[PDB]
């Protein structure tokens, strides 16, 4: 129901709890809800 | 202001780390993902990788004033109860991981 | 049942619909300005002009809802008319439309007022509040074109126009609902939508299923219009925006709360906090109001798989712009019920949005589409393709007695004037009016002879209220006539067009019979060159005086002229030029910039488009009222366009063949055209 | 065929609905509190 | 003098007529409880 | 019909409830009086 849907979604837990990320503090570095700054390297691996 | 001090010191340390790693990975690809702008609005290349990890599909992620966490996820995950696999519900399709 | 979700109760003041909780409402149907024609300056100026009246009338009671609806229009009836050649043309040109969009755009903004013995006096104050709001909104939307929907009588029991739009919003299909003694929310829902148990998708029965994409953007939009990508699409949808304008004291408190919340964090973002502080400073100085905002897109697809594909395409188109749709898996019921105006509670996630951002997200931009039906003669006379892949429904009566009907066609004779004139005339035959035609050439005669009426060319060797006729005759002394025979007529002016002074007397005498014969039945006067007749002493005066009565009757003057600078907009021609309803400008290789722009009030960017068509490109600019579009009635293979273009154009060889065949056949059921079909192309080949 | 004289009264009808409904709320608290006090009298008397 | 974002949000979302209906329902419920206390007093007296 | 039929509807429906409460109070009061006397 319309009220039932509202009370159900109010019970529902968002996924944002498990995704600890925030603003880009730097162009190459991402922040975190716990101030754990992050940077991703895309590597073209060596031929083996 | 001391949180700003932590910000500045951490950024300097991480930039030093990235420079050292880039110098170490000369033989490898060694490409640093950074912000790329498209269409009069900024985008985040690193955000696309994290989204791919969490969403299971490559979705470009515009950078807006709100926090990255709230609008990162566009697919509903459904982890099984008493199971070893999970299902992602998406417009493109349903992905079982 | 479903009457819980719908709040409207009953109709007041003939223009406002009351509601449960005593919240008066008013619906406006807005025809958006043409975004494509205008340059970049005009769009910013329009945004600021709208913001003017928005902040000028802003108050906590005020609110606005915006709906844009893409409708597969079936109101086009494909009427029936007896002529054979026009039937060929109509059928082939209908066949040409396969695989092309027939969707139209309709924009609605509904202004709603919710106030937060003397009860009757306070009621009067409340209603006059919405009275003044509508008055200022109308004055501010003069250029856009706003029709305040209101009750209209019908056979002795009224219908209220605003109820029809609010019905369409929930019913999904235009159903006429009358004003009855009941409360409106009781029975306005003819169709009750059924949503899925899990709520991923919804279903509506005529069956059309729908899905919703939630759109919410929290930062300022770069472009004045970021959602115009949706205006062309293969899916019907309804897009909503609600702006419950918060009062300034609440806005200050919200900004301070969000600022402190952003301050209290483990990682400090100096950019975002500075931006929010700048916006806080702008709020007092740049006087834009803030309100709660939410945007929902409700696409339509026959099957859920098609619905999901449409959602994916909409999301991809949105992500081409920097807007990320959040799909709705549950609470689709709440989001859908949020569409109905005055349903504040069911809004999914309101977010305070600056007024400038709101106008940038929803500025009234839409392609020209006209009105397919309801025109005073009937349905749209004809439908023309346009650039940007949107259909155009052409109708003459579009103005700012009755709406103006006069039309201007400006361009060179070679530059597509012949084919467009012929096609428009053939389509206009569907209403079966009387036609009086004057041609600068002998081109028109073959087209007319194709129709029911027989052209009457002028050649050498073939020439009480009547006090007016005698007195006009004395003026010349100084220097099968009637409509009984057949419906359509054509009189050559090629004889006296170049003549210095022979044109005036014959024009004066001919107008007598032409006007006096029908006189209120119907009129669709056509002049290939109207500047030649107007140089008369007497004719122009009577035209200017009697245009009022002719407009009262079913009379439209379809004027035309090859060169507008040649018409030179003389003192007497000013009224004839300025009272033109619809202008069709053909591609003019040479056009005097200043006279062209200033005489027609044509915009600078519109002039840039006209020049862009250049020379020998079969496109035309149609400026109806206050909007524009680049429509091309191009005739290619998908294949009779060859032959009905061959007959439509008029050349001296074609003219002489037509006259000889007509005179020699005797009785010919328009079978001269099959003879005309190959007897011509052989000579050209 | 007085089209609007028929809904010239609907406005006052809505006003009278609001007035009657708020008056009913007032008398509802009035009766409820009177019953509360008088029942308190009864309960304390029984105690 | 709204002086509250929360107050404005609640004023928007709240339904006036439903609020009055709920208020009267609570009033009648409290009156019923009062009648219960009165009957209890009657029984205790008896 | 419409709001008016709701207006009279409550206008006498609340009559019913007010009368019922008044009768209940009258019954309870006369009960107390008779039992005490």
């Amino acid at each position: 129901g319309a009220i039932e849907s509202r009370k159900l979604l109010a019970s529902e837990t968002p996924v944002g709890q498990f995704i600890p990320y925030s603003h880009h503090v730097t162009d190459t570095i991402i922040s975190t809800k716990n101030a754990e700054y992050l940077s991703v390297w895309k590597i073209d691996g060596r031929s083996h | 202001d001391q949180k700003k001090h932590r910000q500045e010191s951490c950024i300097k340390a991480l930039e030093d780390i990235n420079r050292t790693l880039g110098q170490s990975f000369k033989r490898y690809g060694a490409e640093l993902l950074s912000v790329y702008e498209k269409g009069g609005h900024a985008f985040s290349a690193p955000l696309e990788f994290l989204a791919r990890l969490v969403n299971g599909e490559h979705i470009p992620m515009p950078i807006c004033r709100d926090r990255f966490s709230d609008y990162m996820a566009v697919n509903r995950p459904m982890f099984s109860k008493w199971g070893e696999v999970g299902e992602l519900r998406s417009l493109t399709g349903l992905r079982r991981f | 049942p479903v009457g819980q979700f719908i709040p409207y109760s009953h109709h007041v003041t003939d223009t406002i619909i009351s509601t449960k909780n005593a919240e008066y409402l008013s619906v406006w149907k807005i025809d958006g300005r043409s975004h494509q024609s205008a340059s970049e300056a005009d769009v910013f100026q329009w945004i600021r002009e709208l913001n003017n009246t928005l902040r000028g009338i802003s108050s906590a009671n005020l609110s606005l809802w915006t709906h844009i609806v893409r409708r597969r229009v079936y109101e086009y009836p494909d009427a029936e008319f007896d002529n054979v050649f026009c039937r060929q043309l109509d059928e082939k040109y209908r066949e040409s439309f396969t695989g092309y969009n027939l969707m139209v755009n309709d924009l609605y903004l509904t202004v709603v007022y919710r106030p937060v013995d003397q009860k009757k006096h306070r009621q009067e104050s409340c209603i006059k509040a919405l009275e003044d709001i509508n008055r200022t909104l109308g004055q501010s939307f003069k250029r856009y074109g706003a029709e305040l929907l209101s009750v209209y009588e019908k056979g002795g029991h009224a219908f209220s126009a605003p109820l029809e739009f609010l019905a369409r919003l929930v019913n999904g299909e235009h159903i006429p609902m009358p004003i009855c003694r009941d409360r409106f929310s009781d029975y306005m829902a003819v169709n009750r939508p059924m949503f899925s148990k899990w709520g991923e998708v919804g279903e509506l029965r005529s069956l059309r299923r729908f899905g919703m994409l939630e759109i919410r953007e929290y930062d300022d939009a770069t472009e004045p219009g970021q959602l115009n990508v949706l205006l062309e699409s293969d899916y019907e949808f309804v897009l909503t925006h609600s702006f419950s304008v918060l009062s300034r004291p609440a806005a200050k408190e919200y900004l301070q709360r969000h600022q402190k919340n952003l301050i209290d964090a483990r990682d400090v973002a100096t950019d975002q906090i500075e931006e929010i502080d700048e916006a806080l400073n702008q709020l007092i100085s740049g006087h834009f109001v803030m309100g709660e905002h939410h945007c929902t897109l409700t696409v339509y697809g026959e099957t859920v798989q098609q619905v999901r594909d449409n959602l994916a395409h909409a999301s991809a188109a949105m992500l081409d712009v920097a807007v990320l749709p959040k799909p709705v898996d549950l609470a689709l019921e709440a989001g859908y019920w949020a569409q109905l105006p005055a349903n504040w509670q069911w809004r999914p996630r309101p977010a305070p949005i600056t007024s400038l951002n709101f106008l940038s997200f929803s500025p009234f931009h839409n392609f020209m589409s006209g009105k397919p039906t309801g025109n005073p003669w009937g349905p749209a006379v004809t439908i023309l393709k346009t650039v940007s892949g949107t259909p155009l429904y052409f109708n003459f009566h579009a103005s700012k007695k009755r709406l103006l009907g006069n039309t201007m066609l400006i361009g060179q004779s070679s530059s597509g004037k012949t084919v467009l004139l012929g096609f428009l005339l053939a389509q206009a035959q569907k209403f079966k009016p009387t036609i009086v035609a004057f041609d600068k050439d002998r081109g028109m005669e073959i087209s007319i002879r194709a129709m029911g009426g027989r052209y009457l060319p002028l050649k050498t060797g073939e020439p009480h209220a009547n006090l007016i006729f005698l007195k006009q005759f004395v003026k010349k002394l100084a220097a099968a006539l009637d409509l009984s025979t057949h419906q359509i007529y054509g009189f050559d002016i090629t004889e006296f067009l170049d003549n210095p002074e022979a044109r005036t007397p014959v024009m004066m005498y001919l107008l007598y019979r032409t006007e006096s014969m029908i006189d209120g039945r119907r009129f669709m006067y056509v002049f290939d060159e109207f500047w030649k007749p107007l140089q008369d002493e007497y004719f122009e005066d009577l035209a200017k005086n009697k245009q009022k009565t002719i407009r009262k009757q079913n009379g439209i003057f379809v004027f035309a002229t090859q060169e507008p600078s040649d018409a030179l907009e003389s003192n007497i021609a000013k009224t004839l030029i300025q009272q033109c309803a619809t202008y069709i400008f053909l591609a003019n290789p040479k056009a005097d910039y200043e006279d062209y722009t200033q005489g027609f009030k044509l915009t600078d960017s519109e002039f840039e488009l006209v020049r862009g068509l250049g020379e020998f490109s079969r496109r035309f600019l149609i400026k109806q009222g206050d909007q524009s579009a680049l429509a091309e009635m191009n005739l290619g293979k998908f294949r009779d366009f060859d032959d009905e273009l061959l007959v439509l154009s008029g050349t001296p060889d074609n003219a002489e063949i037509a006259e000889s065949i007509i005179a020699e056949v005797g009785d010919d059921p328009a079978v001269w055209l099959p003879i005309f079909l190959d007897r011509v192309k052989a000579e050209r080949s | 065929e007085q089209l609007k004289s028929y809904y010239e009264e609907s406005r006052g009808l809505e006003r009278d609905l609001i007035g009657e409904f708020v008056k009913s709320r007032k008398t509802a608290w009035r009766v409820a509190t009177a019953s509360g006090l008088f029942g308190l009298l009864g309960m304390v008397c029984g105690i």
